[PDB]
């Protein structure tokens, strides 16, 4: 599924 | 986790363990629905012991009622909580095991063995690593004693490094029904003591003493009697499900217990047994379970211990104990008592810490005791029998489906053996 | 659009965050629809989360805290075995620390009233109550259903009834917890609930 | 024997009063 | 029919006629003992039996049910709290 982006 | 594998046998069999999982689902709190309810951490914590989860949510015993007359497991599904087993867990009959055990055991048990086989070592393989069978079968009728003991060969002979365990009731001296007695009791014990682990007895006239004068009650039912069984069978394996500080396994009972491969045989009590009369009379303490424990009429089994010396036994208690009040007494019982036990054994006796009580108690206990006073009970076994066999009686039915004169002699000769190394051991 | 697209949650957040990108549009180089990390939320209103003897609770008190929604029944056979084991991980993660550390909102499918007052009066942690339809929006918005009843929108069956899930700040999927699912890792998957990354800022 | 019911005070009458009352 | 010392008692027999009716049915007690030593209710009190069966000696159940480990191995300060409201001290 569309996964939640990293914490930069 | 550890498994017990429960098989129903004979009529008897059948009626004391409907009130063995009648107890049990109100130990762990099982609606008769199949749902649980009670809301607690450590009824279900384990629980696969004596359940198996079902893709439903329900909790099916890990029994098998099986017999060979229909309508003594069809009053089963009329009664209370016969929805918990699953109904492949039945092995049917047509004919009916008519008190012979010739007909239980060689001739018409032979072709449902193929049924009841099969279906325990399904549940058997069907968890990771099994801990031990447990039983309850008669030793009074035929389908019982003939075909009870039919599996007890085959299970042993096919999971040899496992234990299993019996509760088998005894025919009766004062009371007699089923006037085929000692054919079916003597012909149950040479094959039981070859193949079973641990067999403790239960006797029927020991219940009725009981119930007139401990319980006193004037006429209640055999629903009574198993009660009293089933609060044993939830003793001895409380711990197997339940927790505790000085814990207790089923091996572990055979091995603190068990001293000779020949003599297994078991005493059991259950306490606290009062009338509801002498409740209030009743401040419950440990040392009064104990004198109530280690008192010859409170016994399920009607062969007095005051003839007999102890050799070794257990006690085990269960719920909050004060355990240094438990076993300083539990020496201080040794002391009184120093003509009842046997002379080469220091401590005799064993305690156990069940850390959860029974229904509606704070502290019970479980009383299991190896005891040389079995061999008077026996003694009136070969006295029936021989008077059976004098001129020969009774025994042509047996002969008529392939009984042997031969093998006979060898169920008297093995079992007074047995009663003979009780008699040595005094 | 976590973890789906189609529900409730998500219809009213790209409704509500549109028309206050408008108020900016007409107030003003704004870019519409606005982004998903630019959508911002309440979950729970004010008069939303009761906890046990039945007196409002704020949604303020839910920061440091790893909240958790729980699907449950009553009546349901599953739900009933893992209810105390639900009861020995709540009680054991919050006096294991100096601060109350997890929590759980209990949300239900309960068939009527006296229904979900039998399974609550044991309950100590948090809980929604069925009449308000923060219950029904929740459950198609996280795919959680017994059986086929209302159509789900081109979706599957992500769960069965029970599954404790935990949450994120703005109703994204945090992590999953696998009571029944794929794995089917029954009576234990409340050991994989970790309390770091999962956490309601 | 003759038995009677658990109202007459012959044999035991108070334990025998409470599981099947007569 | 009191004031002239009425001698016959059949006038209480006509409201009761079948015997069957549980209204004269054990309805007075005039012993000595119950006329010296009574009190306004406490003869005709009901007994606890038991909730759970005959293995009920008396109401304990599985709400009472903690082992031993979880009772006293519990968390230091909520100990520290409890033993407050009972002189810790
Ligand atoms: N403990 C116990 N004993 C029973 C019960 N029913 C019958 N018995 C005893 O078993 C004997 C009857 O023989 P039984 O074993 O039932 O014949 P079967 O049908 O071939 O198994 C009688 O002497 C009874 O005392 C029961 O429910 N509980």
């Amino acid at each position: 599924v569309a996964k939640p982006l990293p914490p930069p | 986790m550890r498994e017990i594998v429960h098989v129903q046998g004979g009529q008897c069999g059948n009626q004391i363990g409907a009130k063995f999982w009648e107890v049990i689902s109100d130990e762990h709190g099982i609606d008769p629905t199949g749902t649980y309810c009670g809301d607690s951490d450590l009824q279900l914590e384990r629980i696969n012991v004596f359940y198996n989860e079902a893709t439903g949510g329900r909790f099916v015993p890990r029994a098998i009622l099986m017999d060979l007359e229909p309508g003594t497991m069809d009053s089963v599904r009329a009664g209370p909580f016969g929805q918990l087993f699953r109904p492949d867990n039945f092995v049917f009959g047509q004919t009916g095991a008519g008190n012979n055990w010739a007909k239980g055991h060689y001739t018409e048990g032979a072709e449902l063995i193929d049924s009841v086989l099969d279906v325990v070592r399904k549940e058997a393989e069907g968890c990771d690593c099994l801990q031990g069978f447990q039983i309850t079968h008669s030793l009074g009728g035929g389908t019982g004693s003939g075909m009870g003991t039919l599996l007890i060969s085959k299970v042993r002979e096919e999971y040899p490094d496992r234990i299993m365990e019996t509760f088998s009731v005894f025919p009766s001296p004062k009371v007699s029904d089923t006037v085929v007695e000692p054919y079916n009791a003597t012909l149950s014990v040479h094959q039981l003591v070859e193949n079973a682990d641990e067999v403790q007895v239960i006797d029927n006239e020991a219940l009725y003493d009981i119930c007139f004068r401990t319980l006193k009650l004037t006429t209640p039912t055999y629903g009574d009697l198993n009660h009293l069984v089933s609060a044993a069978m939830s003793g001895v394996t409380c711990c197997l499900r339940f927790p505790g500080q000085l814990n207790s396994d089923l091996r572990k009972l055979a091995v603190n217990l068990i001293p000779f491969p020949r003599l297994h045989f078991f005493l059991i009590g259950f306490a606290p047994l009062t009338s509801r009369g002498s409740q209030q009379y009743r401040a419950l303490s440990v040392p009064e379970l104990t004198q109530q424990m280690f008192d010859a009429k409170n016994m399920m089994c009607a062969s007095d211990p005051r003839h007999g010396r102890y050799l070794t036994a257990s006690a085990m208690f269960r719920g909050r104990m004060s355990t240094k009040e438990v076993d300083e007494q539990m020496l201080n019982v040794q002391n009184k008592n120093s003509s009842y036990f046997v002379e080469w054994i220091p401590n005799n006796m064993k305690s156990s810490v069940c850390d959860i009580p029974p229904k509606g108690l704070k502290m019970s206990v479980t009383f299991v005791g190896n005891s040389t006073a079995i061999q008077e009970m026996f003694k009136r076994v070969s006295d029936q029998f021989t008077a059976m066999f004098r001129r020969k009686a009774f025994l042509h039915w047996y002969t008529g489906e392939g009984m042997d004169e031969m093998e006979f002699t060898e169920a008297e000769s093995n079992m007074n053996d047995l009663v003979s190394e009780y008699q040595q051991y005094q | 659009s976590q973890p789906v697209f189609a529900s409730p949650l998500n219809v009213e957040k790209r409704r509500l965050n549109e028309e206050r990108a408008l108020m900016q549009a007409q107030k003003a180089n704004i870019q519409l629809p606005p982004n998903y990390g630019d959508m911002d939320l309440i979950l729970f209103p004010e008069g939303s989360l009761k906890n046990s003897n039945n007196t409002v609770i704020p949604q303020s008190h839910l920061k440091g805290k790893s909240v958790a929604l729980y699907f449950a029944d009553g009546a349901d056979p599953k739900c009933a075995s893992l209810l105390p084991f639900l009861l020995n991980y709540y009680r054991t993660m919050n006096e294991g620390g100096a601060n109350q550390k997890i929590e759980i909102i209990f949300v239900s499918l309960d068939r009527d009233r006296e229904a979900f007052e039998s399974h609550r009066a044991h309950m100590p942690w948090l809980s929604i109550d069925l009449e308000n339809p923060l219950t029904e929006i929740l459950k198609r918005h996280f795919r959680v259903m017994k059986e086929y009843e209302v159509p789900t929108y081109g979706y599957g069956s992500r769960t069965g009834v029970p599954s404790v899930i935990v949450i994120g700040s703005d109703g994204r999927e945090a992590q999953f917890l696998p009571i029944c699912s794929g794995l089917e890792e029954g009576d234990r998957a409340l050991l994989r609930w970790d309390w770091r990354n999962t956490k309601f800022a | 024997m003759a038995i009677h019911v658990s109202r007459t005070h012959r044999e035991d009458y108070i334990r025998s009063l409470t599981p099947r009352p007569a | 029919r009191l004031d002239a010392h009425n001698d016959q008692k059949l006038t209480s027999w006509r409201i009761p006629h079948p015997l069957y009716t549980e209204l004269p049915q054990g309805s007075k007690y005039e012993t000595h003992y119950r006329q010296s030593y009574d009190y306004e209710d406490w003869a005709r009190r009901p007994v606890r039996l038991s909730k759970y069966g005959l293995l009920g000696h008396d109401d304990s159940g599985a709400e009472s049910w903690t082992t031993e480990t979880r009772s006293e191995y519990e968390p230091p300060r909520l100990r520290r709290d409890q033993l407050k409201a009972a002189g810790q001290w």
